RNA sequence: UAAAAGCUCGUAGUUGGAUCAUUAAGAGGGACGGCCGGGGGCAUUCGUAUUGCGCCGCUAGAGGUGAAAUUCUUGGACCGGCGCAAGACGGACCAGAGCGAAAGCAUUUGCCAAGAAUGUUUUCAUUAAUCAAGAACGAACCGACCGGCGAUGCGGCGGCGUUAUUCCCAUGACCCGCCGGGCAGCUUC
């Protein structure tokens, strides 16, 4: 049930029943951590961190190996993102379509898509304000959005 | 195949995502 | 309709159903060990890989991402794990 | 006119391409080609359609074959090719990998 | 020029094209729609009647394929607060009636 | 089309017999799905190939064999009218096509009797055959129906024209007053 | 969104009951659902049922015997005393010789006959007959 | 009764539908690949003994 | 007389999984991978037909109708040939197929942003549903009533065999089984 799409897809990940690390995995809980630290220093998002470990190093779930999530581990070391990843990507998309809308005055659909994107931004901003992740004075402005990201 | 990844390196390797990426940039 | 036991499904039934519509969810993917030519060091590669995997020793292109299962290079040898 | 009308059937895909190519002796020509997707002998599906990207890949291969076979030769050699339409046969052979074709003509 | 007057005159001339036998049978149909009592259908042998129905179904079926090629309860419900979607809703004023 | 392929297969022994009288050959290509007619050395009439081409066009338009062969006679002509292009909307096109046929097919046969031409409506084509003066009248009314003016006006107009032809007087005089007005 | 996992479970059992089905799968599972099923099961209305434990809220597979007429839930959850308990039975159930009303009390999730023995009232959950 | 008659007709479609789908495999696929089981012993999962 | 226009977003209100912080919902959000579409915008380009104009050839008519009449013609109408310019339109291929929130969408090529479904042992962790008010756009029998059988469009998985084959460009066409979300039929409960 997508918010702006009538169709309801079912494509998603299915976690296995077992939570124990496989025997063939030769990496330790400590050794995974600096790999996360090294890749984060390179400038990769935490969602991208898991994909690299999954594809190449055979780490199916970092939470099962180290006992902590990627964001929690990075927060402890101090490599914390300034803004939440999900909110940051939507702001980046809003800037890109807004820049495109300057040079195409007749693009009606681009105007409509911008409404949907900013609606999702306000919904996540209100939720992120409640969890005290964002200060209770942060606002999304079109001119400020370029400087934000 | 290697060339196709290198074109995608710009999008997937960010320069202002983390808080540390701002503070060492301000120096 | 045909009579099926919801508690005890048949061997061909559970492998045929969708991964989310089974009694207990179970993925259809797996991990495999691949051996590239040029150097016979073993690399662990996910079946539905989304990035090109390079051998650590010799930097040879192992697999190319596709829509579904990743396609392996010619001459490579692979084995399912676990 | 009658030959063109008879080839256009109802349950197949038509691909057309055109180029502007200059010969070695200065003659500038515009060439047109037509092709039709072909049903296999063992095929049971009623319709034989090619997807849009397959059409463009076929259309692209149409263009360079005419381009290469004219700019290298002169007007005398081009006419000798046009009499048995060896250009159409070459296009049909090259496009078998993408989608089988028949009735390819200049 | 009246369309209704013209519509009938166009119809009558066309039906004569069908033939005098077809002229008659179509004319009976028009009177029936106007309120005339239908003639009684003749009683036939049930075996013969069953075969005729089978041929009519086949005739209808073949017409469909050609078209494709060209392309009273005895008792009410005993079960019927208000119950919707598996949930029974009781009004607070109704609850006092249960208490009293 | 293939739904006509079956009927053409059985009647092909008959059509080749009819055209062999004029010494013009015919070939039915099942793989290509084509009807081909070509003249020979024995043939002596040059125009008969035009009458031969007109025949195979009618058969592809579902016109029956007995009606189709009659155009081979010199007195009869033919015309295939394409009505699909007139209306963009498909539902509007179907509605006006049903208006042309009318209730019980009466308006079509009312057209048929007044024109003295055989008319068949199939798909987006209307096939009419008969005397040349008749075919001119058919093309006007069939196209006019697609132009959103009612066929009943044209059919009633023809009836007035026929009875005026009976009366020899005022033949030179204009018929505009006698013709009905909206 | 889903409003009552108990009501949805009861509705699906009721619908499968009307269709003559032999087994029904209900999800998600809950402790309130399990206690409600056991009360109905003690009177021979459904039969044995199984709890399948995935790591997300569980699933239940229930056998059917064809003896169920109507099962439902009560939205107000009004607080009922023991002395008043008679009036709720007549105004809800069609008859007085069969049918049960399920209550949740300080003693537990328990039907109105057992409430009379324990002399305890509480909030009303649902009914079945 | 129409209740029983409808169920008999529907179940016959199901059984026959599997049969074309089954024979399309065996006619194509190699004889060794597809095992063959008798209809009687098809319903016996195991014998503990 | 208790007598017989639409469509989408969206505020208030209404209302919202499991567990005794955990899990990671056949709840929702995002990212990633290869594709897909007459979806939208900007440029570019081709095709006949029609009309008008210029020249060449020929000579009394041409057009229209039921019959005529308005009109055009020896300063050359109509007809035949060659070339140029203008306004539309995009056939046949074209399907109950596809795309879009709806209204609607069809020549070629380049560019810009957007999107559905599918694949996923990636990421967040309740962030949701319905909505008066308000905002954007806008031609000219009945009921979420469990299912089944066939085809059909896209994505994925597996496979005996045919068919082409890959410097670049590209790894397909056919047949069989299976899983999803769609456009529709025929049946059932
Ligand atoms: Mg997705
Ligand atoms: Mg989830
Ligand atoms: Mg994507
Ligand atoms: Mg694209
Ligand atoms: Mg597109
Ligand atoms: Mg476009
Ligand atoms: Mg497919
Ligand atoms: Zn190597």
């Amino acid at each position: 049930g997508r918010m702006h799409a009538p169709g309801k897809g079912l494509s998603q990940s299915a976690l296995p029943y077992r939570r124990s690390v496989p025997t063939w995995l030769k990496l330790t809980s400590d050794d995974v951590k600096e790999q996360i630290y090294k890749l984060a220093k390179k400038g990769l998002t935490p969602s991208q961190i898991g994909v690299i470990l999954r594809d190449s190093h055979g780490v199916a779930q970092v939470r099962f190996v180290t006992g902590n999530k990627i964001l929690r581990i990075l927060k402890s070391k101090g490599l914390a993102p300034d803004l939440p990843e999900d909110l940051y990507h939507l702001i980046k998309k809003a800037v890109a379509v807004r820049k495109h809308l300057e040079r195409n005055r007749k693009d009606k659909d681009a105007k409509f898509r911008l409404i949907l994107i900013e609606s999702r931004i306000h919904r996540l901003a209100r939720y992120y304000k409640t969890k005290r992740v964002l200060p209770p004075n942060w606002k999304y402005e079109s001119s400020t959005a370029s400087a934000l990201v | 195949v290697l060339e196709r990844e290198r074109r995608k390196r710009s999008r997937k390797e960010l320069l202002n995502f983390y808080a540390w990426q701002h503070r060492e940039s301000k120096m | 309709p045909l009579a099926k036991d919801l508690l005890h499904p048949s061997p061909e039934e559970e492998k045929r159903k969708h991964k989310k519509k089974r009694l207990v969810q179970s993925p259809n993917s797996y991990f495999m060990d691949v051996k590239c030519p040029g150097c016979y060091k073993i690399t662990t590669v996910f079946s539905h890989a989304q990035t090109v995997v390079l051998c650590v020793g010799c930097s040879t292109v192992l697999c190319q991402p596709t829509g579904g299962k990743a396609r392996l290079t010619e001459g490579c040898s692979f084995r399912r794990k676990q | 006119r009658d030959k063109m009308c008879s080839m256009v059937k109802k349950w197949q895909t038509m691909i057309e391409a055109h180029v502007d190519v200059k010969t070695t002796d200065g003659y500038l020509l515009r060439l047109f080609c037509v092709g039709f997707t072909k049903k296999r002998n063992n095929q049971i599906r009623k319709t034989s359609y090619a997807q849009h990207q397959q059409v463009r890949q076929i259309r692209k291969k149409m263009m360079e074959i005419m381009t290469r076979e004219v700019q290298t030769n002169d007007l005398k050699e081009v006419v000798n090719k046009l009499i048995p339409d060896s250009i159409g046969k070459d296009i049909e052979k090259a496009c078998q990998s993408i989608y089988p074709l028949h009735d390819v003509f200049v | 020029f009246n369309l209704e007057k013209a519509r009938l005159e166009v119809h009558r001339f066309g039906i004569t094209g069908y033939g005098k036998g077809k002229e008659r049978i179509l004319e009976q149909e028009r009177a029936i729609m106007l309120g005339a009592k239908p003639p009684k259908k003749s009683y036939v042998n049930y075996k013969v009647l069953q075969e005729q129905i089978k041929e009519k179904k086949a005739a209808k079926e073949e017409e469909k394929r050609l078209a494709q090629e060209t392309d009273k309860k005895s008792a009410p419900s005993i079960l019927s607060g208000k119950f919707k979607n598996g949930t029974l809703i009781l009004s607070p004023v109704d609850i006092k009636k249960i208490n009293s | 089309p293939k739904y006509r392929e079956a009927y053409l297969k059985e009647c092909w022994p008959l059509v080749q017999k009819a055209l062999n009288e004029h010494h013009v050959n015919a070939t039915l290509d099942l793989i290509e799905g084509s009807m081909t007619v070509c003249t020979t050395k024995k043939t002596f009439d040059p125009y008969i190939i035009i009458r031969a081409r007109d025949l195979i066009k009618l058969l592809a338009r579902s016109v029956s064999f007995e009606q189709a062969v009659r155009i081979l006679q010199d007195d009869v002509a033919c015309d295939i009218i394409k009505i699909g292009s007139l209306v963009r909307n498909k539902e509007r096109f179907v509605k006006r096509r049903q208006r042309l046929i009318g209730p019980k097919g009466s308006t079509l046969k009312a057209l048929e009797l007044l024109t003295n031409c055989y008319i068949m409506v199939q798909g987006n084509t209307v096939s009419a055959i008969g005397p040349f003066s008749g075919l001119k009248e058919v093309r006007k009314v069939v196209l006019d129906t697609m132009k959103n003016i009612h066929p009943i006006y044209n059919i009633k107009s023809l009836m007035i024209k026929r009875e005026l032809a009976k009366d020899s007087e005022l033949r030179s005089q204009s018929w505009e007053r006698f013709l009905p007005q909206f | 969104v889903r409003m009552n996992v108990l009501a949805d479970a009861l509705k699906s059992i009721n619908n499968a009951e009307k269709r003559g089905k032999r087994q029904v799968l209900i999800r998600p599972c809950s402790k309130v659902i399990v206690r409600f099923l056991t009360v109905m099961m003690k009177h021979g209305y459904i039969g044995e049922f199984e709890i399948i434990d995935d790591h997300r809220a569980g699933k239940i597979v229930v056998n059917l015997t064809g003896r169920l007429n109507k099962c439902g839930v009560i939205s107000p959850r009004f607080d009922v005393q023991l002395k008043d308990l008679e009036k709720w039975q007549n105004n809800l159930l069609p008859s007085r010789q069969f049918g049960f009303i399920v209550l949740t009390t300080s003693a537990g999730i328990m039907d109105h006959e057992e409430a009379r023995r324990k002399h305890t009232g509480g909030k009303i959950l649902g009914f079945f007959f | 009764p129409k209740s029983i008659y409808s169920q008999i007709q529907e179940q016959r479609i199901m059984k026959e539908a599997r049969r074309r789908k089954e024979v399309n495999r065996i006619k194509h696929s190699k004889p060794g690949s597809v095992p063959l089981v008798s209809e009687k012993k098809k319903h016996v999962v195991a014998v503990v003994k």
